[PDB]
């Protein structure tokens, strides 16, 4: 609003509203990957461990 | 951010209205035009001086696009 | 069980309790009721999101607040053992309005301390919902109850002309099993008792004069049975017609007397056994409705505490019950509190402080 002094501490408290979702967004995305960092991985090998089975 | 031309004949509620809609949530920009030609609605000339919210959330910024367009604002820019 | 609810900057937290707790700081001057008013702590990761929440929990504010005024009017409705003005409110949980909110938590019960906001609502939504259902069928089978009842009142009550006779007729008296003489039954004012009897006769070629004999006595008319030849009935009746005499049809019948008499009883006794459960059942309907409306005004807190300071997050509220004509005043000392650190720009269109209503 009018006042500097409000309009600039609306500001920071939207940076930190940004910096809060921006922040548990990333962390989100990184243990996601790393869950299907498991799941991908065990997927193929044991596709392929089947696939050595029927070679065997 | 998106600041209007206003004819600044309501830019005091133009911006506490715009405040309501989530209060200090973006920062207001301000802008303002001397010299300016006719509104080409009432035809008139008038230095405009606004002050404008802007939101990066796509419900806000909806909903301040229908409140700052119900008001008598020209947001043609982007 | 008006209270506000206020939000508060909640710059130092130990200055908000001395604001909020002190007796010198105690709302009007300590006159008004002032209780903290505290939530666990939760994070939103999105505020756009707590935006559309927040209009979100409005509706549903509106929806739960519509749904518990049903209930009152339900329990007021049924007024077994109970009348409008006693025992007008229950208690949530075993406890009062003011002693539930003050005792108030956020539920798990309600919801994980780790859901989302969004499913927060959703499941309050679909608890209200669910309410809502139960409440339909449950008043249903009240409505039911209560028109079958008043249709039997009314069967048993009105003049001879159209009342049962069930508790008229005997046996001994009405014609049964007669192949060629009918009963019919004529209403007869008092004044002219004498006068229908003779006036029978006159109704229908081999009418018996004088047969007409009272059964029973109304206000206004005696109901007399009347005994005739079947084939002179057609006859019988229409001249009564002419006559202005209204000539009632009936038919001794002794197991509908005995299906109406069942009737009677079948329909109190489950009138009764219907509203002991029925009640017990919209008992617990109402608590968990009100403990969710609270959940609702504590979520709709969080939002708006939020969204107007965001991070961080700690959160002062207080819970006040205002003193008779002092609103006044009350509104006027939190606005010095709180306007300067609102804004210095300057309610819905700008708020000192965030507060809703409770009204109960």
């Amino acid at each position: 609003a009018l006042s500097d002094a409000d309009v600039q501490k609306q500001i920071k408290h939207m940076m930190a509203f940004i910096e809060q979702e921006a922040n548990e967004k990333a962390e989100e995305i990184d243990a996601k990957a790393e869950e299907e960092f498991n799941i991908e991985k065990g997927r193929l090998v044991q596709t392929q461990r089947l696939k050595i089975m029927e070679y065997y | 951010f998106v600041a209007g031309v206003i004819n600044r004949e309501r830019i005091p509620t133009f911006e506490r209205m715009l405040w309501r809609v989530c209060r200090g949530n973006v920062f207001l920009r301000q802008a303002e035009i001397e010299n300016p030609l006719e509104d080409p609605v009432t035809g008139d000339y008038v230095h405009k001086s606004v002050f404008i919210i802007f939101f990066q959330g796509d419900q806000l910024k909806n909903r301040v696009k229908k409140i700052c367009e119900g008001f008598r604002a020209s947001l043609y820019p982007c | 069980t008006e209270f506000w609810l206020i939000s508060a900057p909640g710059e130092k937290t130990c200055q908000q309790t001395w604001e909020k707790l002190h007796a010198a700081t105690t709302k009007n001057n300590n006159l008004a009721v002032s209780s903290k008013f505290n939530i666990p702590d939760l994070k939103v990761g999105t505020l756009d999101v707590l935006v559309g929440l927040s209009d979100e929990l409005a509706k549903l504010d509106a929806f739960v607040e519509g749904v518990v005024k049903k209930v009152a009017q339900y329990m007021a409705d049924v007024l077994e053992d109970s009348k409008d003005k006693v025992q007008e409110n229950l208690l949530a949980s075993g406890v009062d309005l003011v002693t539930y909110i003050t005792r108030f938590q956020w539920d798990m019960a309600k919801y994980p301390i780790k859901q989302s906001l969004k499913n927060i609502s959703e499941i309050i939504a679909k608890g209200v919902t669910q309410i809502d259902n139960d409440l339909k069928s449950r008043a249903s089978a009240y409505n039911n109850l209560k028109g079958n009842l008043q249709n039997l009142e009314r069967k048993n009550a009105g003049s001879l002309l159209t009342r049962s006779l069930a508790e008229i007729v005997k046996k001994d008296d009405f014609v049964l099993d007669s192949e060629y003489l009918v009963t019919l039954l004529v209403v007869v004012p008092k004044l002219n008792h004498n006068d229908w009897i003779k006036q029978y006769e006159t109704l229908a070629e081999m009418v018996v004069p004088r047969s007409s004999n009272v059964l029973s006595e109304d206000q206004d008319s005696y109901l007399c049975n009347v005994t005739l030849f079947k084939k002179a009935v057609d006859d019988f009746r229409h001249k009564a017609r002419e006559n202005k005499f209204i000539v009632r049809d009936f038919q001794y019948n002794e197991e509908e007397m005995r299906a109406d008499k069942e009737e009677m009883n079948r329909l109190s006794t489950d009138k009764k056994k219907q509203f002991g459960p029925l009640v017990r059942w919209l008992k617990v309907n109402f608590s968990e409705a009100f403990i969710a409306w609270i959940h609702i005004k504590a979520l709709r807190v969080f939002v708006e505490s939020v969204l107007r300071y965001g991070l961080p997050v700690n959160f002062q509220a207080m819970l006040l019950q205002p003193n008779k004509k002092s609103v006044k005043k009350l509104r006027e000392v939190l606005h010095e509190l709180y306007k300067h650190l609102d804004s210095s720009a300057a309610q819905q269109e700008y708020y000192p402080y965030v507060y809703y209503k409770i009204d109960c």
